[PDB]
């Protein structure tokens, strides 16, 4: 019952044209916005003043990482291992074919873009470097024991550089539980719980289409049973923050752990 | 009540009914029992006004009932979310809290601006008790009016205010001032005989509020307090309920326009959200999210302060309003019904015209003495002036040297006071001038003698003789005058001069005015020496043969400002109608005197007076003005009255009761008229309440009139009203400048979320931030648009057609939301994806990304560059997308406020720096936007971070796109104001 009929269209077409006018201005802006930015390196990358580290297998209850399982019950850890397996299903030397066995044992600046279709090169970390928590010998990664292995990983940032002095290690401990028994104890794979320095730095998912993160494990030997504890795994480098309050996954991982008998 | 018989009763019957005596009055013991029985002789105020439930009504209304509905839907939504366990459910509790916090603090603002409005009214009101001289147990003494009880016996005199409703029993030349109840400016004769059966026309009753002018009387009380005639007019004026104001109509109009969009936008994007395959709980919780964004959390505030700045502007000019809505009403008002007596006039007998030296001179009649006075050069004047000055017994109350003479209090008659004031101004120190001509013989104004007279000794001692001065009813001044002062000499009163005094007497009687003759005679010091003894009853001096001086005449004149004020409103498209309870002759005079009836227009009784037909055969349309008396108005079926009202464009209503006053306004409001009434006395209070805005003289106004009225003019400067229309049209124009500004931005507050619903990009804009726009960043701009001026010559327009010209409408609405908001939305999305891609996220990846973005259990999500971010780092980018959509608005909203300055004219033409308040506001807009980002800790406190100075400038090429679309809109609408483009692209 509204305005003029044969001129209702005369503005309904205008609104159409008005929107195709604005959508096209937008369309130009994003075409420019994409042909503005670099396809290998982020322009600003501002919130990345430190990398997050990310544990496996990841099981949260409420309020964060809560890992609770009863060794006697196969069902309590059957999926926990199965994730560790299907996660390392890309870490098989079969799947990790488009890569190289790195030797440098220190930084790896590729300034030259030589590879299939002008790509670049990447190192290798296949499961075997975890050696005990690699699914062989134990496809339960120590869960069947009461000495489970937790794969610890660092977030990958283009051209981020963590330091020279040692290799960047990890270190896993209680949130101090000193009087109650001995200090915690863990063995790490490979030795000293270090990611070898020849894996850095990252040049972007475009330059290295076949890339994978370096790993360490942490087999939990000292752990007491039927008892709740929390374990922080702080990374120890010089270009890294592990105590940032509004993001406590910055350079560390906390997790509740109850191994039940 | 008890009265419709009382005046028709015999003294035997009266003193029986009230158990009293017409000579001795009540026994004290019984007058005390009656005072308990009947309460005090005063008027119960509108007894129920609790302080807390005043605040209650400050919380309902158009916008407020919207915010409540939205505040509720904010709580209905929050429970729904936490019931299936949702996080940061704060944001529903923040909008609910802010919605309710805004409506509350508005309710406080007006509450004081009534308290302070009603205390400043309580300041101007007089609180010393009125008094009665009473008789009880045969004793005359003074009491307060309020202790009079039904049956009491009292007395009055010139000066005393009538203390009750009183029946006259004996009256010695008793005259009275009825202008509060009737419109009668003429004094009214009181006498103990039964003139009528309707006690408003009978002469044997005095009314509770009235003022006794001259004379004296005695009578009995017949009804006290509310049961008086006075009291039963406020009972109707309280029974009257007033209409909703024009501005509130225009608010609830667009409230319903706003709602209509929220509903369909919720429903469509619920029906849309169901086809993205959501939970019904969530396709519809977004429905609720949608409708709540469409509520501008802060529009209610910007309106109330826009009104305050005009409310304050008026208050500085001695113009008080009780509630801020009436601030507007005058501008949109199209009809004024105006009381005459006390409102258009001064309600004061003033000397208007004089006759002497064979010429009708007209005086200055105004209160501040701005007008044009007469020739005082000639001899005949100085003698005539001597006559009127010496034959005058009234007296000023002491210490009045400051107050202008017209506003001074005089113990004296009606006529005597007017001349004393006239003599005081024209001559200077009248009281001392006549003191130096010592009076030695005096005759009061008389039934049998019918004139006043006195004889005096003379100023210098070398003149030992006497002079006699006499004034009175002019024909009784002429029968006894055989000599006339003319042009210096003293001439014989021949048949040239006899027929020339009768034409003038009835010429100034033709103007309805009351006129007296003045005359003199010098007595010989031979027959009448110093030491002579004048006796009266033995007429040992001349009572005849005197030398005539001249006539002097008085009238109820208009207030100085009024005639100018009246004709400025008419030239602003506002028809004026007089509604006065005075007789039709004084009505037409003041009507023409001020410009109700124009110079050169006639009633049908003037056409049949010129053409000399019977009125029967005259054409109605050809008469521009008409006068209708109150009692022929009864005969008129209202559809007769509507024929008369739009046929005779200059209308005048005479002898109209308070009921008919109300009716005339009701008959106009029935015709889509925004009508305002202006009045002083209780006869105006009913129509003062029914009016869209009732206006009351803060000085000459009765209490019920000021109570019923919405506005008060404390200085009684009637021209304060025209400054009100300019205001009422300023804010009206300036509100749809201010309102259009605060509404546009709701769309780019919603579209980032609407797209977030259906496209699932990482959240562009947060309800933590959209409130800081709504309630902090954009407030100083919106209220500065009150300070826009006219663009047209605002005062030369018609009032707004209520139906066609609205505060917002489909043309203004669609333009602001779906065209300007679209550009501000595209301005944000562009600045959004830049921040994304330039911090890492390719727009194509941003599609459908949200599920993993807000996911707490991912800590290493790969951007388009394959870099892994923790949640607490994706957070600080979703905060940046907040801060980047936010500055996109601000750079866009700074352009939006300038372009509402001017609705037809080009901002080039009018100016950029024009509104210096509007400039200062915008510096405030960028400064808090700078604090919000680059202050320490702002990332965590609110969701804003120090943004990079590139993203500042990304929306600026959309900001200046807006300025040049509305410029070529209001360049193309002023240059080509044709048919197609002037309707669509105009607001
Ligand atoms: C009410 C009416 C609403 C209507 C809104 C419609 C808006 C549609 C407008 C434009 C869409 C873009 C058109 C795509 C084609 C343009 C060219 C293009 O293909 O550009 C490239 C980008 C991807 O670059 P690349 O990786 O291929 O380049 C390689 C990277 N290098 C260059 C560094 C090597 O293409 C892409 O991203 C593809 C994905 C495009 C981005 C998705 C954005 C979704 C957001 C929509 C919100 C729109 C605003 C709504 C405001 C309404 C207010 C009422
Ligand atoms: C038109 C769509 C958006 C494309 C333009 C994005 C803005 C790019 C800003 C470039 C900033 C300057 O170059 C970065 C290094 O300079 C550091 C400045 O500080
Ligand atoms: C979208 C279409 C419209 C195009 C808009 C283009 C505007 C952007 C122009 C960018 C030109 C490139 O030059 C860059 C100039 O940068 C100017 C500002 O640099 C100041 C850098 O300040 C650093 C930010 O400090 C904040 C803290 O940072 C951490
Ligand atoms: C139009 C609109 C945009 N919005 C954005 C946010 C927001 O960005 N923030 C910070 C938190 C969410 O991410 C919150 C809103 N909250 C509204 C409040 C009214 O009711 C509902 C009901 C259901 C769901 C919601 C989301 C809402 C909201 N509405
Ligand atoms: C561990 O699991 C076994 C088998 O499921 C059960 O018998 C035992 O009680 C469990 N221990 C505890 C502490 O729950
Ligand atoms: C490890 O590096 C060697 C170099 O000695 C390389 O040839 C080989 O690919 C790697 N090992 C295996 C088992 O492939
Ligand atoms: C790792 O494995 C070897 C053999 O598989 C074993 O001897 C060694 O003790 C294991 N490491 C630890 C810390 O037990
Ligand atoms: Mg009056
Ligand atoms: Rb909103
Ligand atoms: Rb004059
Ligand atoms: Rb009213």
């Amino acid at each position: 019952l509204g305005r003029t009929l044969s001129r209702w269209v005369w503005i309904s077409l205008y609104y159409v044209a008005f929107y195709v006018v604005m959508s096209g201005i937008f369309a130009l802006c994003i075409y420019v916005l994409m042909r503005t930015i670099d396809p290998y390196t982020p322009d600003y990358q501002d919130q990345l003043k430190s990398p997050g580290v990310t544990l496996r297998p990841d099981v949260y209850g409420e309020k964060g990482l809560d890992i609770s399982y009863n060794v006697s019950d196969s069902t309590t850890w059957a999926g926990l291992a199965h994730t560790l397996h299907r996660f390392l299903a890309g870490y098989s030397p079969a799947a990790q074919e488009g890569s190289i066995n790195c030797t440098s044992e220190k930084y790896f600046f590729q300034e030259s873009f030589l590879a299939p279709n002008h790509t670049k090169f990447s190192c290798k970390f296949t499961a075997d470097m975890l050696q005990n928590c690699s699914g062989r010998p134990d496809p339960t990664f120590g869960f069947a024991e009461g000495k489970p292995c937790f794969i610890i990983k660092m977030n990958r940032i283009v051209k981020f550089l963590p330091g020279n002095s040692t290799a960047p290690r990890v270190d896993c401990a209680f949130l101090d539980q000193p009087r109650d028994g001995p200090p915690l104890q863990v063995e790490y794979f490979p030795a000293n719980g270090t990611y070898s320095l020849h894996y850095f730095p990252y040049y972007g998912k475009k330059a290295q289409p076949h890339y994978s993160n370096p790993l360490v494990a942490a087999k939990l030997l000292n752990v007491p049973r039927n008892r709740d504890v929390v374990i922080v795994c702080k990374i120890l480098a010089e270009h890294v923050s592990f105590d940032n309050p509004h993001d406590p996954y910055e350079g560390k991982v906390e997790f509740k752990l109850k191994i039940q008998k | 009540e008890m009265e419709i018989n009382d005046h028709q009763l015999s003294v035997a019957e009266l003193e029986q009914k009230y158990q009293t005596s017409a000579t001795k009055g009540l026994s004290a013991s019984l007058a005390a029992e009656l005072l308990l029985r009947d309460g005090p002789n005063a008027l119960r105020p509108p007894r129920g006004t609790p302080e807390y439930v005043k605040f209650a009504r400050q919380l309902a209304g158009g916008l407020q009932c919207l915010m409540w509905v939205a505040a509720a839907i904010c709580l209905i939504a929050f429970a729904i979310q936490a019931s299936e366990g949702d996080l940061t459910t704060d944001d529903n509790l923040y909008l609910a809290l802010a919605l309710i916090a805004v409506v509350v603090v508005t309710g406080c603002f007006g509450y004081y601006q009534e308290f302070k409005s009603t205390n400043i009214i309580a300041s101007f009101k007089n609180l010393v008790p009125q008094q009665a001289t009473v008789i009880r147990d045969g004793d005359k003494f003074q009491i307060n009016a309020d202790q009079l009880v039904v049956g009491d016996l009292v007395e009055m005199k010139g000066g005393d205010r009538v203390p009750a409703d009183i029946r006259i029993l004996q009256a010695q030349g008793c005259k009275v001032d009825n202008s509060s109840l009737t419109g009668e400016s003429e004094p009214q004769t009181r006498s103990p005989e039964c003139t009528h059966e309707s006690p408003l026309e009978t002469r044997n009753i005095a009314f509770f509020s009235t003022m006794c002018l001259e004379g004296t009387a005695q009578g009995l009380v017949v009804n006290t307090g509310d049961r008086t005639i006075i009291g039963r007019i406020a009972s109707l004026a309280s029974g009257v309920e007033n209409e909703k104001t024009p501005i509130a109509i225009e608010i609830e109009h667009f409230v319903d326009i706003i709602a209509g969009l929220a509903i369909l936008f919720g429903a469509t994007f619920f029906i849309v959200a169901m086809c993205i395959g959501y939970t019904f709980l969530r396709a519809m919780v977004f429905f609720m999210a949608i409708v709540v964004a469409y509520v501008p959390e802060g529009l209610l505030a910007t309106v109330t302060v826009c009104l305050s700045l005009t409310a304050k502007r008026l208050a500085s000019k001695n113009c008080v309003v009780k509630n801020l809505e009436a601030v507007e009403t005058l501008g949109s008002t199209s009809v004024i019904c105006s009381d005459k007596t006390g409102t258009l006039t001064q309600n004061r007998m003033t000397v208007s015209h004089l006759w002497f030296d064979n010429h009708i001179h007209s005086a200055d009649t105004t209160e501040d003495q701005s007008g044009q006075t007469f020739d005082q050069s000639s001899e005949t004047w100085r003698a005539l002036c001597r006559v009127l000055t010496l034959c005058n017994r009234a007296a000023f109350k002491s210490g009045q040297d400051a107050v202008p003479v017209p506003k001074r209090i005089v113990i004296g008659d009606a006529s005597e006071t007017a001349l004393l004031k006239f003599s005081e101004l024209t001559l200077g120190n009248a009281m001392g001038y006549r003191e130096r001509f010592p009076k030695v013989c005096e005759i009061p104004f008389n039934s049998t003698n019918k004139f006043q007279l006195s004889i005096h000794t003379l100023e210098d001692p070398r003149d030992p003789r006497h002079v006699l001065v006499m004034k009175g009813a002019p024909e009784r001044v002429l029968e006894r005058c055989s000599s006339i002062l003319i042009k210096g000499q003293e001439l014989p009163l021949d048949e040239q001069w006899r027929e020339a005094f009768q034409t003038a007497y009835l010429s100034l009687g033709g103007l309805g005015e009351r006129v007296l003759g003045f005359c003199q005679l010098y007595l010989s010091e031979k027959d009448y020496p110093p030491g002579y003894a004048f006796d009266v009853e033995a007429m040992n001096f001349p009572t005849s043969g005197l030398c005539f001086a001249g006539l002097v005449s008085m009238i109820d004149p208009p207030r100085a400002t009024v005639p100018d004020a009246v004709l400025k409103c008419r030239t602003a498209g506002i028809r004026v109608i007089m509604v006065t309870g005075d007789h039709p002759i004084t009505a037409k005079a003041i009507a023409a005197s001020v410009g109700i009836i124009s110079e050169g227009s006639e009633t049908v009784e003037d056409i049949a007076a010129r053409l000399r037909v019977p009125v029967d055969q005259v054409n109605r349309k050809d008469a521009r003005a008409c006068v209708i008396n109150g009692m022929q108005l009864k005969d008129m079926d209202p559809s007769e009255l509507v024929e008369a009202l739009r046929t005779h464009p200059e209308m005048v209503f005479a002898r109209t009761s308070p009921q008919q006053k109300l009716v005339i306004v009701e008959s106009c409001q029935r015709l889509g008229a925004i009508v305002a009434v202006t009045g002083d006395g209780v006869n105006d209070s009913p129509a003062l309440k029914k009016a869209d805005i009732g206006v009351a003289m803060g000085i000459a106004g009765s209490d019920a009139a000021k109570n019923a009225a919405d506005m008060i003019l404390l200085d009684d400067n009637f021209a304060s009203i025209v400054t009100g229309v300019e205001q009422g049209r300023l804010i009206f124009d300036n509100l749809k400048k201010s309102i259009a500004y605060t509404l546009t931005k709701n769309i780019p507050e919603l579209t980032p979320y609407l797209i977030y619903i259906t496209v699932s990009v990482p959240l562009p804009l947060g309800c933590i931030t959209i409130l800081f726009i709504e309630l902090c960043t954009d407030i100083f701009p919106s209220v500065s648009l009150a300070y826009e001026k006219a663009e047209s010559d605002i005062m030369h327009l018609r009032p707004r057609n209520p139906k066609r010209d609205r505060l917002v409408n489909e043309p203004l609405a669609a333009y602001s939301y779906f065209q300007i908001g679209a550009i501000q939305s595209f301005a944000g999305f562009t600045d959004y994806f830049t921040a994304m891609a330039q911090e890492g996220w390719f727009p194509l990846l941003c599609v459908g990304l949200r599920p993993q973005w807000e996911n707490h259990h991912l800590q290493d999500l790969q951007d388009s560059y394959g870099q892994e971010w923790t949640f607490g780092q994706r957070l600080y980018q979703q905060y940046t997308c907040y801060t980047v959509f936010f500055i996109s608005i601000e750079m866009c909203q700074i352009a939006d406020v300038l372009i509402r300055k001017t609705r037809r004219l080009s901002a080039f033409q009018q100016g950029f720096f024009r509104n210096r308040i509007l400039v200062i506001a915008i510096v405030f807009q960028v400064c808090i936007g700078c604090f919000l980002c680059y202050c320490p800790g702002m990332p965590n406190i609110f969701n804003f971070m120090p943004i990079r100075f590139q993203w500042w400038l990304v929306p600026m090429p959309f900001s200046l796109l807006i300025f040049v679309y509305d410029e070529i809109r209001k360049l193309g609408v002023r240059c080509c104001p044709g048919s197609w483009w002037d309707q669509e692209l105009y607001y």
